Formats: C-alpha cells, structure tokens, sequence
C-alpha cells in the first residue's frame, strides 16, 4: 500500500430552487455523481459524467 | 434529580430542556449527539478472490497405465488418457507407441496478490447503538459515551445517564455483507460448502493462509491433440472478478438516514433516526437555592423580525428588572421554539437579545429568563433561500405549521357551518313545540 494522486473534479455550480438543486458539472474525463437522500428513502443516482 | 427527556438522534444538534426543582433556582440542560455507533454482531465464514489454477508437470507412465487418484487440494479433477505418445524439444518421450497413458491435473490455490485484493463474506446479527453526548449542565460540561439499550448507565463522573430504546430498530446492513477493500456490499453470498462456479463465492477458505481451501470452478480436462506435451484445460470466469464487475455500489452509498459506513469494526456512524429517552441524575450540588440566584420582578418580550428556517432566523429582545446582578438561565417553553442561548447575565434594568428558530409561521411560544415566564406574538415570514447547508432544528407539527390567519379563516368556515347547524337544530325544536301546542 502506498499513496497515490488523483484528480479532483471542478466544483460545481449549484443553483437552488424550491426543495432542489441545479448542478452545473464540468467534467473533461468521466467523473462519478453519487446522490443519495438523508431519510428512510435513500434514493440513490449513480452516473458518470463527461463533458458539460 | 431525576430528568426524563427525549432526545432527537441527529448528531450535532443540541437539545436543550430546563430543570425546575420546587425551592431550587432552574437547571439548563443541553444534550448533544457528537457522534453515534451501529455496530452490529459480525461472524466470518470465509474469504475469496481469485483463483490460480495450478496445473501440475503431466504424468506419462507411458508404456502402462496409471489410476486416477483423490486429493484434498480445490477442485482437485484429474483425467487418464488412453495412447498419447507425447513430444518435446529432443523427440519421442517414450518407447511403446500406443500403450501410453498421460495423467491431467488441475487444483485451484489462491492467487499471490490475494492478500489485498480479497472479499470477506459476513453474517452480521441484531446492531447495537452508542453514542457519544455533551450533556451540559449548569456551568460544567460532561462528555461520557452511552449505550443505547435503556440499562446500561454509561457514566463520565457523577452523570449516571441511562440512554433508553431507541424508537426505531434500522439497520443499513442486510443478514450477508461482503466486505471488499474497505468498500461494504449487501450480498446473499453461498453458504460454506455450497460453491456455485462462476459467482461469487466459487473458491472459500477460512482465512488466506489456510490450508483447507475448497473450491469448484468447473475445470473440464480436455483430450490432447497436439503431438507435444500439453495439459488442455478449460474454465469458469472467476466469480470474484464476476462480482467485482456486477458489484453495484457499496452501503457506504446507498445507505438510509445519512449513514456513514466503516470498517474495522463494521459500523454504521452517524445516522440520523428516531428519538432517544435519555434519564440524566444530575448532582445534587449542581443545583442551586431559590434565594441564590436572581429574582426577575417583570420581562415583557419583544421579537424583531422571524423566518422559520434551518438556521437561527430569529430575534427576540426581553426589557427585564432584576434586584440583583447574576445568571439567569433563558430556555423556550415551545417545542416548535429553540434558544440558541442557554445562559445570560442580568443587571438591574437590562435588555438582551436571544436568538431562536422555529418551523411554524408564528413566535407564539413562551420564554423565561431563570423563571418568570413571558409571551411572544409575532409574524414568521417564510424564508427566502430555498436551500442550506445545515440541518433542522426543529420538527414540523401541525397546530404549529398552521398559521393563525389560515386558523381564522378554517374557524371562520367550520363555525359558520355548526352555527348553521345549530340555528337549524334550534328552529326545529321550536317548530316541533309549536306544532305540539297547536293540536
């Protein structure tokens, strides 16, 4: 086991609305979006994501 | 004393109640949940990873015959074949043409770097909470970490904190957890004995240095067609590597209530559900006289401006007359009201300014400054961020959450009707006496 380095993605825009939010993602290599909610209901997105 | 609370189990946010003895000057209580603890009962049954398949140098007793044998190596399969004559770089290998037997054969061991990159199946029993609290009472902070059962007094120094059941039984892990690399999956893996080749579990053994490995991964010994020494095999994709590549994503991101998963031990820190009937017996030299501490001769309360928000989106401004400079403690008779103060200093004619926070559309609730209880009226106007960074304070009820116009107006409707009613009803009974006296 070592340490190595990996990139970190550019942070993204969030836009609020009533109950949700906009997130503006940037991403030049696949990068991978995990949401999940904070209830009993754990709904949960996984994506990976390239471009804008 | 004895104090009998219910303490909302989202970790960070404090709780705070106020202690009134009869003669002794009012206590304030804060209860914060600085982290919590759903370590559940684990038992291991085996380990997986890849397999190497060891096929060992063939066996040519090739002018005779040779018997297949049984060995206690994984998925040990052997093959005799019946005239091979087999090759290599100097020619024929034997004398007899036909008569030649080759023995195939073909285990299964565990791969070099299967040290690291390996799975551990799990069976984990009935979870247990703990938490760690900040109860805070008077001027003396305690930290101390409880048990969540309702019988275990997990004391610091002289708290004697009893953290009852909790409300809700959850647990984020299923009956089989496969951990993997420090990454948690809910997997129904194969029981100990039962290897389905080509999925998880296909190989076990109880640990990686183990000498007992069991194993099926469908080795078919195949007849040799080339003329030079050859050992044709085939195989079922490893089911380790199957299950990596079907593994969908661990608890630690589809896990319920915010729950963080950790390993080493298994746990599940810091989940966010229901309520905790804490039993604090606080000192009895932590309480004060009635006589010590100041007496307010009248506060009337004064609020500025409210929104009901996550945060502490109000203001509450309180002209008070004390006798005598000291402490006080300010503490919200509401459910729907929080204070972010716990304690103020009093002098003489004062004012001061307490922050709150609510989630019902009014400051109605009451406040006391170290007794002397005293009214709030005002308009909560909703906010107008949409989304923050931290979480509620408060919980949403009902008489609350309902405004006092939408309750004029809801009264307004509901006693037009039952006055309605009710003049109906009064008419009948006058028409039926009339009608009664009539004949």
């Amino acid at each position: 086991p070592t340490v190595c380095r990996v990139p970190l993605a550019h942070t993204p825009t969030v836009t609020k609305w009533f109950k949700g939010i906009t997130l503006h993602l940037t991403a030049t290599r696949p990068t991978l979006l995990t949401t999940r909610k904070l209830g009993l209901r754990a709904d949960a997105t996984a994506e990976w994501i390239t471009g804008t | 004393f004895e104090h009998a609370t219910t303490v909302p189990n989202v970790p960070g946010i404090p709780y705070k109640a106020l202690v009134e003895r009869a003669g002794y000057a009012p206590l304030n209580l804060e209860i914060t949940v600085v982290s919590s603890e759903l370590t559940p009962s684990t038992n291991k049954e085996y380990v997986t990873c890849k397999f190497h398949t060891v096929i060992p140098s063939p066996q040519v007793k090739c002018c005779g015959s040779l018997e297949c044998k049984a060995s206690s190596k994984a998925d040990y399969t052997c093959r005799v074949f019946g005239g091979v004559y087999p090759f290599m770089w100097g020619g024929a290998q034997c004398f007899c043409d036909s008569e030649n037997t080759q023995l195939s054969e073909a285990y299964v061991e565990f791969a070099p770097d299967c040290t690291i990159d390996h799975a551990v199946a799990l069976k984990v029993h009935t979870a247990a909470l703990k938490v760690g609290l900040r109860i805070v009472y008077g001027n003396t902070t305690a930290h101390l970490d409880t048990f969540v059962n309702g019988v275990t007094p997990g004391s610091s120094r002289d708290l004697k904190v009893i953290a009852g059941p909790i409300s809700a039984a959850f647990s984020p892990f299923d009956h089989k957890v496969v951990i993997r690399k420090g990454l948690v999956y809910n997997y129904d893996f194969p029981e100990y004995g039962a290897m389905k080749p080509g999925a998880f579990g296909d190989i076990q053994a109880s640990s990686l240095y183990a000498t007992d490995i069991v194993a099926r991964t469908d080795i078919r010994l195949l007849k040799p067609s080339v003329k030079n020494i050859h050992v044709p095999y085939t195989q079922a994709v490893s089911g380790y590597e199957m299950w990596k590549n079907n593994s969908g994503r661990p608890l630690q991101e589809t896990a319920p209530f915010g729950c963080k998963i950790e390993v080493e031990p298994l746990r599940a820190s810091n989940c966010a559900y229901g309520h905790i009937p804490i039993s604090i017996d606080i000192p009895d030299a932590a309480f004060v006289r009635s006589s010590e501490s100041p007496t307010i001769l009248e506060v009337s309360c004064t609020v500025a401006d409210c929104i009901y928000s996550a945060d502490f989106g109000g203001s509450l401004t309180l002209q008070y007359k004390a006798d005598r400079e000291g402490h006080c403690p300010v503490h919200s008779h509401s459910t729907t009201a929080v204070l972010k103060e716990a304690t103020t200093h009093v002098t003489a004619t004062g004012s001061i300014t307490l922050h709150f926070s609510t989630s019902s559309p009014q400051a109605n609730f009451i406040v006391s400054l170290c007794g002397k209880k005293t009214t709030c009226n005002a308009e909560c106007k909703p906010p107008a961020d949409h989304i923050i960074g931290e979480p509620h304070k408060v919980d949403q009820e009902f008489q609350a959450a309902v405004s006092k116009t939408s309750w004029n107006w809801l009264l307004a409707l509901f006693g037009g009707a039952s006055s309605l009613i009710v003049v109906g009803l009064i008419v009948l009974v006058c028409s039926s006496m009339l009608i009664n006296t009539r004949r």
